[PDB]
């Protein structure tokens, strides 16, 4: 019967005889505890407080079947090269969570655990997503084959540029940047993340302009163009009117930034793009604040599930060899997820549950902050065909401009894929490729001798 | 289109590295070589099982010469992801 | 003119001499830098990197007036009782910034930076946010004021149940749970953060039972009783319908998960609930994810200036004494800054900036989690009246269920109230006020005894 | 209300906090205690600058006389927040 | 600011002559759709003065007449012609024939010129 | 274009007024002069800091030989208002 007060989680929620289902939701939590708790009593509180339970024994317990829908810890795996951490995997039954629901999902695993008192630091680092949970979500409005299709661009990463200065340009100097970069040989450029509508330039001023150029530079090409128009918004509301005009001015492509805009608009969004064959260029901004640190935090892997079950066509995934943090191990990881439809579990790549994604549309990978010329044989080795690479300071930065730097870019990106398909080793004869290009390209020539010295080195936090 | 021409042997290394893939090649023309063309017209069927880069470029001869007057590109594809998985023009009328 | 290349962003980005504008957005960054990395150079990384400027320079910047765009840091703090660490004080135009855009504002100044390579560690402590920019936002639908007008409740702190367990119970069941609860003596019930709409329950369902409930429990206590109806979903459009069903049903107060929602979908819902008269209670689930460890994330008190100017009537402070942490310091600064229209500058409360808030409506501050009627004097001390404090478990736990429960809460507030505007010191009094009461209220007595050795006592992580 | 009935001490106590806090009481009556019961009838005007809690309790006193078969409250309202800061029924008929 | 306090018996006269309008206020206003360099970047016009032509007589025109005007005002170099301020829509000249008329103008003017125009 | 076509002395001398304001001139080509063509391309980049107008007829030299079949037009913008200040056909094919 009903017995009043307070006992320890590890009575109903530490259940290491329990074998998952394959309608499960499957989490792998980093756990540091506090001194004097029990590994086993941290792991059933995560368990319990992100399912059914609370600090004390409620009545209203007996009024359902407790058993089938609390979470539970199934196994605990030590961590002795950490100070004081442990995994603990925990089951959560299919009941528990709304369907297509991102937003739901989240709330529930890392809503309120990572306050808890008794522990130190809690990382979420992987998620095991079952194939009946997945069919209840759209995913990609279109996914990389679709989009591929769109677009009739085969055989080649995809090449974009983002117009810097990030913020201050007008809405005509916008396009103008804009024509220049995509006649040059890129197929995309892009709004920086914090380009929405502001003082300097109103976003319908922006769309109008980019439009007229994407126009231009198409037809001087002979090669579909397109420009991500930032739609991230104050509002649901503003964001799909600004989404609206884009489809109005038939712009093949636009961009949302999924975490500071948030889950809510973003699964809005990608039903509206599948709705209206609108790609959609996801800007991850924010995801840092979140995932970099080993001890606390939210895995980018996660983020990344969430984001292709929400949805998105391409995803920002890091560089590794550029300005931002991206250790190799760790990316190729969950580039993987993102792209594949079956991954099996792999902990040497941060790969903790085998991941059947049921025939849910891959997410084209995007490369893209601090990398240039140079980086373009290391780029293609890592990301292959099935991502876009993009160069901001490194097109618009170029010591003859934009057009000369999108045309050394174009030709780099080129030559890498002729050289690849020759069967050269990109890794040893980078810099030979490279080089080999800059005789026929004055642009590319001029490039390299401007980024030559250019490196970014240092120790990442977010490592295996 | 953003490097020099490609020669009789680079195309064929290319072609040889698509069937080494396992991808199935296909030989295309069209009178405009605009990508906002969608469909090309089709040569005969896709060379499924060729192991043999200078079959396929038998094929593309045979095309050129009754079609003179138009763009030529070679294509593969995978069945497996059905995707295309390169495409680049061989002949420019 | 134009000069190709790389540079240190400190020659643009750290200017020392710059006194700040009163229309500036101004932001006190904890930066951890990588060996080798000057102080000066990390803090002009951030201040570019979050407005204008990228890794190499762009001749675009020349059509503009760059000078006046730019992000800057005017001042370093070296923090010599820390490892490696200094406060970074950067100043943003205000041109920057979407008008009423929260997600604009984050996603420039929290966008990129804290994945910089250079970096070790990076957070973001504080932003003052000037009052030209606050009268973009709506704020509050209501606010504190406003809502004590609506309920018709004044001279103490309002009382609250969630109901347990978090998942599980059926509508019907779910209605009994709230009927009990609040004819008891509680103001509100509530959905927990992760009651959305589930295959054991169906939002629908719950709203019409929760809408019976509270009708029949104001009408048998003459108090006007409420209950946040979780309106979080999947979809933009999906968080209206809800929204608009808890109107129809004539509900004075509905809830929503602002983080794992997102800034957009709450931008979007507290303009509904202003357009519509409805009241919102803001839950904070995913915080603690961001906020909780001192070298890297976002402190709560930056989230919450956003959600005061997003919207939201209630939102949760944590308890100090519960079992979530919150380090009393921290918190009655963030408290103040949510609740107050004018706060001075308290490094010893982290205040880091003055804010003024130009009259934008203040919010009721919610104490929630691993609370009891022990509690109840310390949380009268600590929030004041303009609070509202919840027990889910020290409700629902008690001896002889939900009615009693909420009894036993309301008699051990009324006592605290009473005893405080009697001159009385509630830390000093405060085991003598609940014993006092328990006299006169067997349910006090029973709730009193169950939970005497119930102590929630750990090490904060989020200190000054 | 979930208390014991509040003696005149005790009210006298209640009502001179709010005095020594700068709020400014009120008296206010209704034939209904009811909460959905948006406004109740004052009686004469706010106390305003009163420093006795006793010349609070006259005019309770002489609200009951004319009004022996209404509820009484006693209110106080801080002017510079304004919003009431306090609220409690002194009389119930 | 100016509802009632001009009509005050104690005053004999009255003149608003200035206001400051403060920066958090004007923050709260749209302001202009899209001002002077947006203007100057949709029409594609810089480094002069614009040029415009009202049409006259006021009112007593027909639609087709009035659009005949404003064909040869555009051709002949007017950036813009114009409505005149009491032009609306009345018994000799109903609106929607106007606008109609003056998009053919407009059309035939922009195609003959090369450059902008606009009524 | 309503005005005689300018001498190479008068279009040194709008230049001139240019760079004295302080505006920074640039040069761009285009096949038609047509208003409704919104972007022309820009030859090079803008001629930051250049105080000779001559410097400026050298680049419209340059790129007439390279395309004698286009427009040649000099604009000149503030950087601090930015906005273009200037803007006159130099050459007609
Ligand atoms: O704002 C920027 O810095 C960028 O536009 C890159 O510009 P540059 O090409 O000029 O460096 C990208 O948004 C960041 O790389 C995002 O980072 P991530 O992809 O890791 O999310
Ligand atoms: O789910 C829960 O645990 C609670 O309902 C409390 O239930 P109990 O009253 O039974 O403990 C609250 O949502 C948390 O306190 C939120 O934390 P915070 O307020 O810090 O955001
Ligand atoms: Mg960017
Ligand atoms: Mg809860
Ligand atoms: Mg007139």
């Amino acid at each position: 019967g009903y017995q009043a007060g307070v006992k320890d989680y590890r009575l109903t929620y530490y259940t290491p005889d329990y074998t998952p289902k394959d309608t499960d939701i499957l989490a792998a939590f980093r756990v540091t505890p506090q001194p004097g708790v029990p590994f086993e009593e941290a792991a059933a509180a995560v368990a319990a407080e992100s399912s059914t339970g609370t600090w004390t024994t409620v009545w209203t317990d007996l009024l359902t079947d407790l058993d089938r829908y609390k979470g539970c810890c199934y196994d605990i795996e030590p961590l002795p090269g950490e100070d004081n951490q442990f995994i603990a995997y925990i089951a959560y039954p299919l009941d528990l969570f709304e369907e297509g629901s991102v937003t739901n999902m989240l709330t529930s695993i890392v809503g309120n655990v990572f306050g808890f008192k008794a522990l130190k630091a809690l990382r979420l680092e992987d998620l095991r997503i079952p194939v009946a949970y997945l069919k209840t979500f759209q995913g990609p409005p279109h996914g990389i084959q679709v989009e591929r299709d769109k677009l009739n661009k085969y055989g080649r990463p995809l090449l974009g540029c983002t117009i810097k200065p990030k913020l201050g340009l007008s809405a005509k100097n916008y396009g103008r940047a804009v024509y220049e970069c995509l006649r040059g040989g890129l197929d995309f450029t892009k709004d920086d993340e914090n380009i929405n509508s502001q003082p300097f330039q109103r976003w319908r001023d922006r769309f109008l302009f980019v439009a007229d150029a994407i126009h231009k530079a198409q037809a001087e090409t002979g090669e579909i163009k397109g420009h991500y128009l930032n739609v991230t918004a104050p509002t649901c509301e503003e964001m799909l009117k600004r989404a609206e005009f884009a489809k109005e001015l038939e712009m093949p492509i636009i961009m949302h930034d999924f975490l500071t805009a948030g889950f809510t608009a973003n699964t809005t969004l990608s039903k509206w793009c599948r709705d209206n064959g609108m790609l959609l260029h996801i800007h991850r901004a924010m995801h840092a604040v979140m995932d970099r640190q080993k001890n606390h935090g939210i895995h980018f892997r996660v983020l990344a599930k969430c984001l292709r079950m929400s949805g998105g066509d391409h995803i920002h995934t890091g560089t590794v060899v550029g300005k931002l943090e991206g250790d190799k191990a760790v990316t190729l990881g969950f580039v993987d997820l993102l792209r594949e439809n079956y991954i099996e579990q792999d902990r040497s790549r941060g790969i903790y549950f085998t991941q059947d994604w049921a025939s849910m549309p891959g997410v084209m990978a995007v490369a893209s902050g601090g990398i240039h010329v140079w980086h373009m044989p290391a780029l293609v080795d890592i990301f292959g065909d099935d991502a876009v690479l993009q160069f901001g300071g490194g097109t618009l930065g170029h010591p003859w401009g934009n057009a000369p730097g999108a045309t050394a870019n174009r030709v780099a990106l080129e030559a890498c894929i002729q050289a690849r398909n020759e069967g050269r080793d990109l890794m040893r004869e980078g810099g030979d490729i490279i080089r080999e290009a800059a005789r026929w390209s004055p642009e590319l020539a001029a490039a390299c001798e401007l980024w030559k010295e250019i490196k970014f080195e240092f120790e990442a936090q977010d490592t295996i | 289109s953003y490097l020099p021409p490609l020669s009789d042997a680079q195309i064929a290394r290319q072609i040889q590295y698509a069937i080494d893939q396992g991808y199935h090649p296909c030989v295309e023309f069209n009178e405009t070589s605009n990508a906002e063309i969608r469909y090309w017209t089709m040569w005969k069927l896709p060379l499924f099982n060729c192991t043999n880069a200078q079959d396929v470029l038998n094929e593309v001869q045979q095309c050129r010469s009754e079609y003179p007057n138009c763009f030529i590109r070679v294509v593969a594809f995978d069945n497996i992801k059905q995707c295309q998985v390169m495409s680049f023009i061989v002949y420019k009328p």
